């Protein structure tokens, strides 16, 4: 009475935001230091889990 | 092998998104300028490990 | 039965946060008086505890 549940997992990697969801939900948030590019504006390749 | 299905987990494109999606999705930053987030939908959601 | 225990510790100095994590959570915060240089964007040289 012990055993294994095997579950495969799916992670989309390096995809891209569709045309509707490109907002920020508030004005000032996720803001860089003022001489910095704000790298969240380009297509992401990283992934975190 | 029965549903021919799989499940996501908690994953995102930024550590900034991984931080605010912690304690659950009561305030999950699901999307941002190009970025995105997937909250875990699973038989394993709600559990610790 | 009143005993003893030792622990070892790790503390970082002088490191620099990676570029994806250089963000601020909100825009208007940790701002000095309006004629002052914002030294928070500098290399950290201290550590407090």
């Amino acid at each position: 009475l012990v055993g294994a549940m095997d579950l495969t997992f799916v992670l989309p990697l390096g995809l891209f935001n569709p045309a509707m969801e490109r907002f920020a939900a508030h004005a000032g948030d996720l803001v860089p230091a003022p001489g910095h590019p704000e790298p969240r504006a380009f297509p992401p390749r990283q992934l975190f889990f | 092998g029965l549903f021919q299905e799989a499940y996501p987990i908690t994953c995102a494109s930024d550590p900034a998104l991984l931080r605010s999606a912690r304690d659950g999705e009561a305030h999950a930053r699901e999307t941002h300028f190009t970025q995105y987030l997937i909250y875990d939908a699973s038989p394993l959601k709600g559990l610790s490990l």
